[PDB]
């Protein structure tokens, strides 16, 4: 269970990272 | 939606978000029933070692 969850966790937080490339994008959209 | 999912992330990192407690009655069934299946075990073998 603990192999499981934290699997599924570092899924979940792959995209909170696809949403800090996000805002890294729109960080230099917002410097344009 | 920052606010929402890191609230719903050190909410859950505790256990008490829903998705976090649909595996974990999933899976509580499959180590009871594995425990079972070893008090059966146990059973037969001692009521046969008796007769």
């Amino acid at each position: 269970i603990k192999l499981c969850k934290e699997r599924l966790y570092s899924s979940i937080e792959q995209k909170i990272k696809k949403l800090q490339e996000e805002r890294l994008l729109m960080d230099v959209a917002n410097v344009h | 939606q920052l606010v929402r999912l890191q609230t719903e992330l050190q909410m859950c990192l505790e256990g008490s978000h829903p998705e976090l407690q649909v595996y974990y009655s999933k899976i509580a069934a499959i180590r009871d029933y594995k425990l079972h299946r070893a008090y059966q075990r146990q059973k037969y073998e001692l009521s046969c070692i008796n007769t």
